[PDB]
């Protein structure tokens, strides 16, 4: 699994692979890793496919009985929900979740929950079995206030890389972007990544 | 404990049960009498893991004689022999089953016919001619085989059952120190004290 | 160890042309030592039989479990229960123990009483139903009886020649086993007469 | 597998049964568990069933061997203890046999030896051997006498193998009697468990618990 | 086990081998692994036989409780998220893996479940032990823009490379179609391409061969009157 | 006994009507590791047969060594060894297995899973497997690890039994192939898109085609997919 | 750790007529749930009149019969072209066998032919050499379904005459090469039925004093 | 094997051995002599692992009868002791070791003593006036203790030994069947058929 | 361990890190990894300390007595030699070596020995522990016919990378450079490095 969420001027995008593995039999070569808790807050699934889905089922329940009390919810609320669920439960699951939302007030941010169940707020973060080929890239090539079109560079050159070497990662490149101006879906196909 | 037998004849079924306790390298005892009456006309052996057999037996004979005062009446062989089956049974998914092989004994007076009964720590029942629990069949099945008659007398069941005793005393490795013997007819119970 | 393995055990039913039979083999043992040979292993609760095979002690249970049920079944629905009614019975109550089951391998056989029809049914120890046209087998000597039954049956069997095909399947199986035998018993059902026959096979 | 052999006057009685099994699987009701090693020595096999073919009749070849250098028959104590002595070469890497050397010379007269894997080698009048050996004992100390007839010992040894048989699980087929005597062993046929069973219950009077 | 599911035009299509194996043996050569959750809601089940059946019964009952106490025709998001939710709970113990299939006022719907809860979405999907023969034939002739006719071929294709190719798939194809605005058509044995041959020989036996020792009638009737 | 390292994955082939067909992708795993990107995995032995090796590359290197041996020791004394005494795929197939199953019986495997695919002298087709194991088996189509489960299914498509083999066409054959490898790249997570592909005809003789990739492949349906099950965004 | 051992399924049946013998094995080969070949000679010619398999670990009864093939070989070169009678040929099996008592040839083996009288013949082997002389004989993954069947249709276990009831047993009247063919592949098609590594072909050779024939039927591929 | 005594009196040493012979769940003999005389003035009784202990004794006593041959003289029991000893010892680091324990009773000629060594399977020697292996010593050397003096006779040691094979026959779980009793002294070797 | 070998115009570069670690601790700091089995002919160590010393004493004598017969060795030569210690020895060695050497005729080449004995010619090739962090940096930013000055810039951005992410490298960037002028030693530490 290859997985990152990056902060930029505008807000924050969220990027993934589509590959799904039973040992070394691709399960789903088409998955949907980046799913929704709620309008503007999205995370970015790796570990267990069950525990992964389990949580951010739980927690879309609690965000959705959040805003029917208190309206919307920050990204730093829905993080700490996540964490609650990872940190209480850690001996019984296999969880790595990136949690990226948009706000008015904060703007974009990003925050990494591993697998202990601590909470890391970062400017990008990245995880699962792929992330170790591209800390040396990412780390190289990552700048704050980068603008849109940029940082689906980023994460298209970075998931790229992470699908060459890693056999967990493969498929499609997903992409989630987060701003003021809404919602929108972004789809990189083998042919278009692999000859970058 | 060690070897525990019994052979229904004619009119009656004859218990006989090793004498010896052993705890691990020592025998601590050459006359214990491993059996509890249960009523009247029924009488229960046992064998199996230290504790658990006197435990079970004692629990089993407290309910048995709670029945016969409740109800003025003595429970059939059957009867009880079905009721300690369900309580092993229940036992064997416990958080510590019982660890105890029993026979039981009994001439039932309704019918006027002796009955042996062969339940296991498992809650496995079986009516028999003649049955015995542990290492013992392994030997003493055979010479019952031959030699049993559904018809045999009290005396001839004893002669039958010293042949037994004699064969086991020949080729087991362990001193069980010879066998309490008691017979069960419709006259009650009563302990064979020369064997 | 082994808890399906331990008394030993074979049960195997067939259906006929209006008719079903049902067979069992009469061995109860501790591993090797033979204990008794009049252990059987078919019950009837009305015109249903159910065979059993496994360890034994649950095998005595579930007989007095399903008398208990089927009794009780009879008082409040006025009739007896029907052996399509009774092998869901069977596969509720084995699959409520599914993480401590009984160590069982239960077969259900007989005729309808409104439709006529022949019916038989396996399980395995948890509550699948297996509910074949032909014929069905459990026990220690299962492949034994696969191998027979698949051979010798052929379809719409006469009762007094389907006697003759499940005697044969059942001896021959049991005596390719170790943990079978004994002696055997074989049921042959029709609508409303049962005949109980005791056969002579060999003792060892 | 129930094997045995005892000594008496009119020499010696061998019985076998004639069931291999793998687990609970019956893989032979026809296995000849006894070994013609020459005309005055038999050996009985209980175990590994080639481990005991095997080395029983390699062992007729080194008794072959010895009287053809020396010119005279190999004694019963000598035959037993190359077998014996072969096994304990092996001691350890997992052979397991049990077997009864048994035969007749001018200078022991009816001999027994029990010879095993582990290395075992005892001189003895009544042996029993295998799974259903316990069986087998309770029919064969309670009946023996030295004084017996070759025809009331050969029934004993039938009648032994039967018991055990019928109780023990993995013993039955049918039983092979051998009789050795001053002038070799003679073989007393197969019989058949499944036909002995019915014939003896009901001359016998015995096995009332079985229905017939 | 070979089950497989494919999208089409107006609806969605699942399908089945109809072998059972104890290890080794064959435990049942005519199985039924095409389950009704409800009327319009079918699930196909690889795996552990009893909990497949069992996990299945369970949520179709209660399917139909919610849908005679909401008043609505039951949604296929409905069954999906009840049965990944019990498989949770039961920490992939329940031994259940789960092609869920049908049609509902929402639309067409197919989705896959595994034994530890996990759901995966998809247009065409293949569960058990002949799902990568199955799967090999999907990815090879599988397009958009199906009929219902050229559906049920790639479905009944997929599920014979099982049948053929993998030694625990076997006998004949199940199949059921679930069309938007019509009624599920469940078609056993679609396929029969494993009868067997006549025999050499006939087994039926002489009257008398078996040896009997006793007989007696058995009273299966109740006690009687006068 | 050791454990492999560097392996290598699936290893594919069939019958058509005048020779066979084998393939194999280029890629040296190391673990989940996608380590090494351009390792030839079909090694031809003269003009008449390939041999097509997966599993452990250390152990594979070792046999490419003993085969480029097997090659020079034939030549040696011998005046035909470019005609009537040349090597067959027969011989070295027999030469494969005899050493493949020493290995295993001193309990010093070489870590592989081989198929020598090549045409014989008097044209007949040879196809044939061997393993660590030393176990051997011919068939109309052949294939290694993940390839047996999903590409052998597609092939036995084409040429089902013996008598499917001289109606099957070169063209539909290597059709066929280069289809199943498709399939694996799609499904098998320790494959690569580059592969190398080997027909041996009787008349047109040995083509080894190398550089070879996986196209006209299928992900436009990807982009409406969402979720897991209830999410619609 | 390296596991030396496999398995490749598969079924044989030998059956020893009165002047002939069959061994007949199923044609397929699998590891595991996966077919490796529906057609993979399973039973040999081995020469002088003798039919031999080896069945279990493919591996292990390739290098049996090779070593054995070769054993008859270097018997005619030492011995003066002697034809290796089907007992002698049966002993020195049990060597092969032993001689890797402590690392076992992982294979049921059955041998067929005609002993030195010109009758049927059929021998069986444990793994580690244990042999016998059978008139009847089932090997290998299916062993289990077939042999009861052949106790029944071949001995006439558990068999008697009408009218007599039990007393009176079925006589064991002789079976002829069509009847024996018969027994044959109605017990393949049954262990086919239910038993997943049996199926795709079935191939009988025959044995008579003429030599050695072969048969082959089509089994269901599934 | 299992139970084998020895004591060392005035002028003889008495070695007692049981005669059960054991495999698993039978007693195959009971008639056992589990000793071999290593020479004319030198007796060895033995128990440990099956077989080994046979094959262990005949090869000492083939080595020791070899010696004397050679040589035309008896070796003191000291000195048989001591070569037992070394094979033993080396044995312990072989491969596959000699599981067998030993007494060796003697009689010195020269020095007109009788001697007694217990030796176990390590190479472990000791000379002593009274001796056991396995679990025997451990029910038996209480009673030793007590009554045990050195300058008792061999009709007085004989006695002690009865009292030995009393307590063993009381307390031991297994049934031993009795024991051999063999004597060493001036004269040579003997046994006491009577026991 | 962060080792890396690259070949460019003028010849052939190795690299690599200077920790050696006892579990968490550090055994030594400043650790020479590059070390000569001829004059032009050297190789980077990772895995055990002693297994490769061991290993590199032995090529060494291999070829310095291959040398005193048949003239200077090959740099395929050397591999060979390496690859034959190796494999045969695969049980027993934990060994991971990358052997880079320079020819007039062949110029600068790089063969890489992972743990099961293998041999692979690449244009450059890294291992070690560290070496996981920069397969995506490398892959990206790795040109052939590259300058002196831009090979050691690659090859000290990249084990700078490899450094700051894997804690069993550290310390100084030691390289030596194979051209055909000689043998020149680099030395870069951690103030240099870092910054970068
Ligand atoms: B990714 O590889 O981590 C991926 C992310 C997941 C949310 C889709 N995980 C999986 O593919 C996991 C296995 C795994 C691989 C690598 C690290 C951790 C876990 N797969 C599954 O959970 C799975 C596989 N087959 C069926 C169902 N679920
Ligand atoms: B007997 O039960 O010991 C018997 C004697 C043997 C010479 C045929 N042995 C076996 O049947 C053994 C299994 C066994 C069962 C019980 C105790 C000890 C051993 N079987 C085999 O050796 C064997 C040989 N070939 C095929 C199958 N089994
Ligand atoms: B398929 O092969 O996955 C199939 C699907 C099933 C739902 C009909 N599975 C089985 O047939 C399972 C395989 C299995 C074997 C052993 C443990 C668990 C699963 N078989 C059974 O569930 C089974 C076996 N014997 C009797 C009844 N059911
Ligand atoms: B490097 O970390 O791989 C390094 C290379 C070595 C040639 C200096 N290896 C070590 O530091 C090893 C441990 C190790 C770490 C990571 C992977 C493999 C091995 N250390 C030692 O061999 C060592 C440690 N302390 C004392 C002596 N040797
Ligand atoms: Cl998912
Ligand atoms: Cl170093
Ligand atoms: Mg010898
Ligand atoms: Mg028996
Ligand atoms: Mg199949
Ligand atoms: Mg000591
Ligand atoms: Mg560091």
């Amino acid at each position: 699994t290859s997985i990152m969420a990056v902060t930029f001027k505008d807000g924050v995008i969220l990027g993934a692979d589509s590959r799904t593995t039973t040992g070394a039999y691709i399960a789903n070569r088409v998955t949907d890793k980046l799913t929704r808790v709620h309008d503007k807050i999205w995370c970015c699934r790796s570990g267990s496919a069950a525990d992964t889905q389990a949580i951010a089922d739980i927690v879309q329940y609690h965000l959705e009985l959040y805003t029917s009390q208190y309206g919307t919810p920050s990204t730093e609320t829905a993080a700490s929900v996540f964490k609650e669920l990872c940190y209480e439960n850690k001996d019984n699951l296999t969880a790595g979740i990136i949690v990226a939302g948009y706000d008015d007030k904060n703007k974009g941010e990003v925050y990494t929950i591993p697998l202990g169940g601590s909470v890391h707020k970062l400017p990008y973060a990245i995880a699962g079995s792929g992330s170790t080929f591209i800390y040396g890239y990412c780390d190289k090539n990552f700048r704050e206030n980068m603008s849109k079109e940029e940082t689906v560079d980023f994460i298209k050159h970075s998931l790229s890389q992470a699908i060459k070497w890693d056999g967990s990662s493969g498929g499609v490149i997903r992409m989630v972007v987060l701003t003021a101006a809404g919602v929108e879906r972004l789809i990189f196909y083998p042919d278009e990544y692999e000859q970058l | 404990m060690d070897i525990i037998l019994g052979i229904r004849v004619q009119d009656s079924v004859i218990l006989a049960s090793s004498k010896a306790v052993t705890r691990g390298i020592s025998v601590l005892k050459d006359s214990d009498d491993k059996t509890r009456q249960l009523s009247p006309h029924t009488l229960m052996s046992f064998a199996g893991e230290a504790g658990d057999t006197v435990q079970f037996a004692e629990y089993i004979q407290a309910n048995i004689q709670l029945y016969s005062i409740r109800e003025d009446y003595e429970l059939s062989p059957q009867a009880v022999s079905s009721f300690v089956r369900q309580e092993l049974a229940k036992s064997i998914r416990s958080r510590r089953p019982y660890q105890v092989n029993v026979l039981i004994g009994g001439y039932d007076k309704k019918k006027n016919k002796p009955e042996l009964y062969q339940i296991d720590y498992l809650g496995t029942k079986v009516e028999l001619p003649y049955g015995a629990h542990g290492y013992s069949g392994f030997y003493t099945f055979s010479l019952l085989d031959h030699h049993y008659r559904p018809d045999m007398t009290t005396e001839e069941g004893l002669d039958l059952l010293k042949l037994c005793v004699q064969e086991l005393e020949k080729r087991m490795p362990m001193d069980f120190k010879g066998v309490i013997v008691k017979i069960v007819d419709k006259d009650g119970i009563r302990q064979v004290d020369d064997f | 160890s082994d808890p399906s393995s331990i008394n030993g055990g074979i049960v195997v039913a067939m259906t006929g042309k209006d008719c079903v039979a049902i067979a069992c083999d009469l061995r109860l043992g501790s591993q090797s030592l033979g204990v008794s040979n009049k252990f059987e292993k078919i019950f009837h609760y009305g015109h249903v039989f159910l065979g059993i095979t496994g360890l034994a002690t649950d095998v005595t249970t579930l007989n007095e479990m399903f008398r208990y049920k089927t009794n009780l079944y009879k008082l409040k629905e006025e009739r007896a229960i029907e052996p399509e009614t009774f092998t869901q019975l069977v596969s509720s109550s084995l699959y409520e123990r599914r993480f401590g089951p009984y160590f069982v391998g239960p077969v259900v056989a007989g005729i309808n009483s409104k439709s006529g029809k022949p019916f038989i049914a396996g399980f395995d120890l948890i509550g699948c139903i297996d509910e074949a046209k032909d014929f069905i087998v459990s026990g220690t000597a299962s492949d034994q009886l696969f191998g027979m039954c698949e051979s010798l049956y052929e379809p719409n069997l006469e009762p007094e020649d389907l006697f003759e095909t499940i005697s044969q399947a059942l001896l021959n199986a049991a005596d390719r086993d170790a943990l079978s035998g004994w002696g055997a018993v074989v049921y042959i059902i029709k609508k409303d007469e049962v005949v109980k026959r005791y056969l002579k096979m060999r003792q060892d | 597998t129930t094997t045995l052999a005892f000594r008496f006057q009119g020499g010696i009685i061998v019985a076998v049964d004639s069931r291999a099994t793998a687990g609970n699987w019956v893989a032979s009701q026809t296995v000849k568990k006894v070994i013609e090693i020459n005309p005055f020595l038999l050996g009985t096999a209980a175990g590994g069933a080639a481990d005991c073919q095997f080395w029983e009749t390699w062992l007729g070849s080194q008794c072959r061997l010895h009287e053809l250098r020396e010119k005279e028959r190999i004694s019963v104590a000598a035959a037993s203890k190359i077998l014996s002595n072969l096994v304990y070469q092996y001691k350890g890497a997992g052979l397991s046999m049990g077997t009864m050397i048994c035969g007749y010379t001018r200078k022991e007269g009816p001999t027994i030896y029990y010879v095993d894997s582990d290395g075992t080698r005892l001189k003895g009048d009544i042996f029993c051997v295998g799974s259903g050996q316990t069986f087998a004992y309770g029919v064969l100390d309670s009946n023996y006498k030295w004084d017996l007839s070759v025809e009331d010992a050969l029934y004993l040894g039938k009648r032994s193998i039967l018991a055990a048989a019928h109780r023990d699980a993995y013993s039955g087929g049918s039983v092979n009697l051998y009789h050795v005597t001053e002038d070799g062993w003679i073989y007393h046929g197969n019989h058949d468990v499944g036909e002995l069973f019915w014939k003896v219950k009901e001359e016998e009077g015995s096995f009332n618990n079985v229905i017939g | 086990t070979t089950i497989v599911g494919v999208k089409f035009n107006n609806g969605v299509v699942i399908a089945a081998d109809t072998r059972s194996t104890q290890g080794p043996i064959v435990a049942d050569k005519n199985c039924a692994k095409l389950h009704r959750i409800s009327p319009k809601i079918w699930c196909a089940g690889a795996g552990t036989a009893a909990d497949t059946e069992a996990v299945t019964q369970l949520i179709g009952s209660n399917i139909e409780l919610h849908s005679l106490y909401t008043s609505r025709e039951p949604r296929v998001v409905s069954a999906l998220q009840m049965l990944k939710q019990h498989l949770f709970k039961y920490q992939g113990h329940i031994g259940a893996y789960l092609i869920v299939a049908g049609v509902d006022p929402t639309g067409s719907h197919l989705f896959s479940i595994h034994a530890h809860g996990s759901t995966d979405v998809g247009y065409y999907l293949s569960l058990g032990s002949g799902s990568l023969a199955a799967m090999a034939v999907l990815e090879s002739h599988w397009k958009q823009d199906l009929t219902k006719e050229e559906a049920i071929k790639l479905a009944s294709d997929a599920i014979q490379a099982g049948i053929w190719n993998d030694l625990g798939s076997g006998s004949n194809v199940d199949v059921c179609v679930m069309e938007i605005g019509k009624d599920a058509e469940y078609l056993r044995n679609y396929l029969t391409p494993n009868v067997r041959e006549e025999k050499q020989k006939s087994y039926k036996f002489p009257r008398g061969t078996t040896a009997v020792l006793k007989e007696s009638i058995v009273n299966i009737c109740d006690i009687q009157e006068e | 006994t050791q454990q492999p390292i560097v392996t290598g994955t699936s290893v594919i082939s069939m019958k058509y009507d005048n020779g066979v067909i084998i393939a194999a992708d280029n890629l040296g795993s190391y673990g989940s590791l996608l380590r090494f990107n351009g390792v030839e995995r079909l090694i031809p032995v003269g003009d008449n047969t390939v041999v097509g090796i997966s599993g452990d590359i250390s152990d594979m290197q070792h046999i490419e060594r003993l085969l480029k041996d097997l090659v020079t020791e034939n030549a040696y004394d011998n005046p035909l060894a470019d005609a009537e005494e040349a090597l067959e795929p027969s011989y070295i197939f027999e030469y494969l297995a005899t050493v493949m199953y020493q290995r295993r019986s001193k309990m010093n495997p070489l870590w592989n899973a081989i198929i020598v695919a090549g045409v014989q002298s008097n044209g007949d087709q040879f196809l044939r497997y061997v393993n660590l194991l030393g176990v051997t088996y011919s068939s109309p189509t052949l294939a290694t690890g993940f390839g047996a489960h999903m590409a052998n299914p597609l092939l036995r498509k084409v040429v089902d039994r013996e008598s499917d083999i001289p109606k099957t066409t070169v063209q539909v054959a290597e059709e066929a192939i280069v289809n199943a490898m498709r399939v694996l790249y799609y499904r098998d997570a320790r494959s690569s898109r580059n592969f190398s592909l080997a027909i041996i005809d009787k008349n047109t003789g040995l083509t080894f085609k190398k550089n070879l990739q996986v196209e006209n492949m299928k992900w436009d349906f990807a982009k409406d997919i969402k979720g897991y099950g209830t999410q619609k965004i | 750790q390296f596991n030396p051992y496999g398995d490749n399924g598969g079924t044989i049946l030998g059956i020893a007529g009165e002047d002939f013998a069959v061994l007949a094995g199923d044609t397929r080969n699998i590891t595991d749930y996966s077919i490796n070949s529906r057609y993979e000679p399973k039973v040999f010619d081995c020469g002088d009149n003798i039919v031999m398999s080896a069945n279990g670990f493919a591996a292990d009864g390739d290098a049996l019969v090779k070593r054995f093939k070769n054993s008859v070989k270097w018997y005619h070169f030492d011995h003066n072209d002697k034809k290796l009678s089907i007992n002698s040929a049966a002993r020195n099996i049990q060597h092969l066998l032993y001689g890797k008592r402590f690392f076992p040839y992982y294979v049921h083996t059955i041998i067929a032919g005609l002993d030195e009288d010109g009758k049927g013949a059929v021998y069986s082997f444990d793994p580690v050499g244990s042999y016998e002389r059978e008139q009847c004989r089932a090997g290998g993954a299916a062993a289990s379904l077939i042999m009861p069947f052949l106790d029944n249709q071949v001995n006439f276990k558990n068999q008697y005459e009408p009218g007599t009831n039990g007393k009176v047993k079925k006589p064991l009247k002789y079976l002829s090469v069509e009847e024996v063919i018969k027994l044959v592949r109605d017990s393949f098609t049954s262990a086919t039925e239910r038993h997943i590594q049996v199926g795709d072909g079935l191939e009988i050779l025959i044995v008579t004093k003429d030599g050695v024939r072969k048969e082959f039927y089509e089994l269901k591929r599934d």
